[PDB]
């Protein structure tokens, strides 16, 4: 996250941190995710596409830091990894960039509720907040586009939803942005998501609930003028989510 | 206690 503030997981208790195991001993961070129900985490398909071996991923809930432990964290193995059939990548964009991970702990259980582990709410069919709404994003992604390391502490920032008319202007992203995506930016192009933030949440209050409105997907650069961050429009995937989380 | 989506405590 470029800008933002450092926070703790109690301020984002639905955030899930996904890592990959390597032969040699290290485990590396892959993407962010969100807890929708006790056994299901939602993230982005491009985070797994090039290495779809579920057995090598670890999911942690209740983590405020990247490589150190947090008291209260829960560790899980990925029982089911559901990618989106029709996921597509082109220059810049990712289409249908949403994925589901069914988690199981070594004792065979799903997440348990605590002050550091909570689910986030799903929007209702095709329902979104109006543009201008401020939403927050969180993650362990880069703090500057030129960095080659991720922060150790979790960060968050506030961004505003912009309209598709504004995002599809030729000098922004043109038609690369579709109706199944959402755009969000800072009025002064100061804070934004960046590499390492993929898969995590875009949360806005909708009908009184803090709702999962988007999934961090792509953006040209990070915090660049006229280059908003693009998110998967969760309200348009509710039938798909339902299809596997039933 | 039990999950209540979107509520932070
Ligand atoms: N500017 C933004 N709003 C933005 C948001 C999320 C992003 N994620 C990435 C990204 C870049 C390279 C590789 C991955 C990637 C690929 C495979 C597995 C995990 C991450 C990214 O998510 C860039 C990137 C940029």
């Amino acid at each position: 996250i470029i800008g933002g503030e450092f926070t703790t997981i109690e301020n984002q208790p639905w955030f899930a941190a996904i890592y990959r195991r390597h032969r040699g001993g290290s485990v590396t961070y892959v993407c962010g995710g969100s807890l929708m129900s006790p056994c299901w985490v939602i993230s982005a398909t491009h985070c797994f596409i090039d290495y779809p071996k579920k057995e090598d991923y670890i999911v942690y809930l209740g983590r405020s830091r990247l490589n150190s432990n947090t008291q209260g964290e829960m560790k899980f193995e990925v029982e089911n990894l559901i990618l989106h059939k029709d996921y597509s990548a082109d220059t810049l964009a990712h289409h249908n960039d949403i994925a589901l991970l069914k988690i199981r702990s070594k004792e065979g259980r799903c997440a348990q509720p605590s002050r550091t582990i909570q689910t986030i709410c799903l929007p209702s069919m095709y329902n979104d907040p109006q543009f201008g709404t401020s939403c927050e994003i969180t993650g362990f992604g880069k703090e500057a586009s030129t960095d080659y390391l991720y922060p150790e502490q979790l960060k968050m920032t506030v961004v505003k939803l912009i309209s598709h008319r504004e995002c599809q202007q030729p000098h922004y992203y043109g038609s690369e942005v579709t109706t199944k995506m959402l755009c969000a930016a800072d009025p002064q192009w100061k804070t934004d998501a960046c590499q390492g933030d993929s898969g995590g949440p875009l949360v806005c209050s909708l009908q009184g609930r803090m709702t999962l409105t988007g999934i961090v997907s792509w953006g040209r650069g990070c915090a660049l003028k006229d280059k908003p961050g693009v998110y998967t429009r969760v309200s348009h995937f509710l039938p798909w989510i339902r299809s596997h989380t039933k | 206690l039990k999950f209540q989506c979107g509520q932070k405590t």
